[PDB]
């Protein structure tokens, strides 16, 4: 009864090793959730947006490693809000294998704040709420040390922030959170 | 040792299409964002759009939506710009530029091409009419005298104007050509002492390679 | 769209002087996550393509001398040339690369300063050769003046003519460092044959009174 979509930051600043670390993390997260009724989908975002696999694609090939392996980093700027809209509209759509009456979960992993985005969070968040999309955020690195950067995460995520926001020091620290998130992807 | 090589100058009729190319001779197009910038004669730089040749994803300035189409061919390591339904407003210099990927969220335009001239005209090849510019009968006198040469109604550019087969090089200025009808008009000034003219010879020699024409007009004082 | 506002559009420079150029954006260009200003400066020498000079608002591109210095943050940016060389005379453009559409400034043209000079106005009646073709073109030259800013008024029997006028400006002269302009009033032989007095008036910084040059169709 769960439909998990990943919105992964593939912007320039993420070094190749750290991108593969994030790829490996997503992979691991899917392996650990081998429940016949859990479907996964992935979109990469920067200034460009790419669907790597739909819920339909995943159902027809449930191997997480085979799906994650070919993903190549987009590079460029950060347009988080547009990504969220494109997830809600494209990934969570019946044509792409999205199951109605199944829990809508979005996991956002980002290394920095959105900038130069045509859309704002006020243009995307209410629609995601309306569609019943529970969203989790993993803020990676030093970009999320300020108070204004932290509120961005709290905006991105579902209320309360204490139950939906993660923050890690670096991409190597993603291995360290592989537990408490599994204990958040249940129903 | 690393540069952007662009296609040659273009002359096109209005309503037609034109396709400009850019080939980096030093790196792979997949590893950058190829940009196209428009520069009209006396105007600044106008960004048309960019392409990620790695996935063929593009972005444009809405001003250029419809007009411009940016494509890339990784096989020939070439990026292209196609301009459709051409008007005189499309007559400009087009530069391709690259934005490298250096470990930051974006970057500046580090490499630029030499530029591609694009002229849009309904006009066909036409030779110029060369007219002498001598001062009026009652023009009075000073130590110096200014004479001219009027190069009217030719197509296409360029036209080369010299004075006394290049002997008169100092005190000469040729003004940039302008568009009168769908043809060009140009003028050249020459300043000589009042002692060598009219007593000595002053001739402008104009050449228009496009129409395979050479005209030599001696500046003679006004009839009366 | 972000607006890049460059000031001044033109700048009078002497060799060895210290020059400054302003570039102000309508939006902030400092990205919080990397603490970098998404601003670049390009130099475009005559008849050449633009060249990246400074990026991240203050970082010199490889090969750029220490004489060029970029400063500023968020909105207000400055390019500084400490001791200007002659090779530095070009147009300097600023660009924002924070968001799409990528936008450029109008540019700052550096020109060599020299002593003010009044134009040398010359009027030319249409050639007999032209009259035989049909049309008639009366030509007015405004030679070797400084500074570049000038205005031309055409006067046929007193009434200001606007239609038929076509102006052309030279680039600053390499030798004497002055500017020159040509004005061409173009009417038919018929039209030219209707009136007698033709005048071209030149208005420049050098004099409060305009430089007036005229001819009469009946003057031999
Ligand atoms: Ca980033």
């Amino acid at each position: 009864d769960s439909d998990i979509a990943f919105l992964i930051d593939g912007s320039g600043s993420i070094i190749p090793h750290d991108f593969r670390r994030m790829k490996e993390f997503v992979s691991t997260v899917m392996e650990q959730l081998k429940k016949s009724k859990t479907l996964f989908s992935l979109m990469q975002y920067s200034e460009e947006f790419r669907i790597h696999f739909t819920f339909k694609e995943f159902q027809n090939n449930p191997n997480p490693r085979s799906l994650v392996k070919p993903i190549t980093q987009l590079l460029g700027r950060t347009h988080t809000a547009t990504g969220i809209r494109k997830v809600v509209r494209e990934l969570f759509n019946i044509t792409n294998g999205a199951r109605k009456n199944a829990f809508k979960i979005l996991v956002v992993i980002t290394d920095g704040e959105k900038f130069g985005d045509p859309l704002g969070y006020e243009d995307v968040i209410p629609e995601a709420d309306r569609e019943g999309v529970i969203r989790y955020v993993i803020g990676v690195g030093d970009a999320f040390r300020s108070e204004k950067s932290r509120q961005e995460l709290n905006t991105i995520a579902s209320k309360p922030p204490r139950d939906h926001v993660f923050q890690v020091n670096n991409f190597e620290a993603l291995k360290t959170i592989q537990n408490q998130l599994r204990e958040k992807g249940f129903a | 040792q690393v540069q952007l090589q662009q296609s040659g100058a273009e002359l096109v009729k209005p309503g037609a299409s034109v396709k400009l190319s850019c080939t980096p001779s030093g790196f792979n197009i997949k590893d950058i964002y190829m940009q196209w910038v428009k520069q009209r004669p006396e105007q600044g730089l106008e960004w048309i759009g960019r392409i990620d040749p790695a996935n063929d994803k593009t972005k444009y300035d809405p001003k250029f939506q419809g007009k411009a189409t940016i494509t890339a061919d990784t096989s020939s390591n070439t990026a292209y710009l196609q301009l459709s339904s051409l008007t005189s407003e499309d007559t400009a210099v087009y530069y391709c530029a690259s934005e490298g990927h250096y470990g930051y969220d974006g970057y500046a335009m580090d490499y630029w091409g030499q530029g591609t001239t694009v002229t849009v005209s309904s006009a066909k090849t036409t030779p110029p009419s060369v007219y002498p510019l001598a001062p009026g009968s009652a023009a009075q006198t000073n130590s110096m005298v200014t004479l001219g040469c009027l190069v009217k109604g030719y197509f296409p550019e360029p036209v080369t104007v010299t004075w006394n087969s290049g002997s008169l090089s100092s005190g000469v200025h040729t003004f940039p050509a302008v568009l009168q009808s769908d043809l060009y008009t140009l003028s050249s000034s020459v300043t000589v002492p009042s002692s060598p003219r009219p007593s000595e010879t002053v001739t402008c020699n104009v050449a228009h390679p496009a129409s395979s024409t050479k005209v030599d007009k001696k500046i003679v004082p006004r009839d009366c | 769209d972000i607006e890049m506002t460059q000031s001044p559009s033109s700048l009078g420079v002497s060799v060895g002087e210290k020059v400054t150029m302003s570039c102000k954006s309508s939006q902030n260009l400092l990205y919080s996550s990397n603490q970098k200003n998404y601003l670049a400066w390009y130099q475009q020498k005559p008849g050449q393509s633009p060249k990246l000079l400074i990026y991240w608002a203050s970082t010199r591109e490889s090969g750029v001398p220490d004489r060029f210095t970029g400063t500023g943050s968020g909105t207000d940016f400055t390019l500084t040339i400490s001791s200007v060389k002659a090779e530095d005379l070009a147009v300097y453009y600023c660009q924002q690369y924070y968001s799409y559409p990528l936008t450029f400034g109008a540019g700052t043209k550096l020109e060599l300063k020299r002593a003010d000079a009044a134009p040398t106005v010359s009027i030319f009646p249409p050639s007999s050769e032209q009259l035989t073709s049909g049309g008639a073109s009366v030509v007015c030259f405004l030679n070797n003046f400084y500074p570049k800013d000038i205005n031309v008024k055409w006067k046929i029997d007193g009434s200001e003519r606007q239609n038929g006028v076509l102006n052309s400006w030279t680039d600053q002269d390499s030798k004497d460092s002055t500017y020159s302009m040509s004005s061409t009033l173009t009417l038919t032989k018929d039209e030219y044959e209707r009136h007698n007095s033709y005048t071209c008036e030149a208005t420049h910084k050098t004099s409060t009174s305009p430089i007036v040059k005229s001819f009469n169709r009946n003057e031999c």
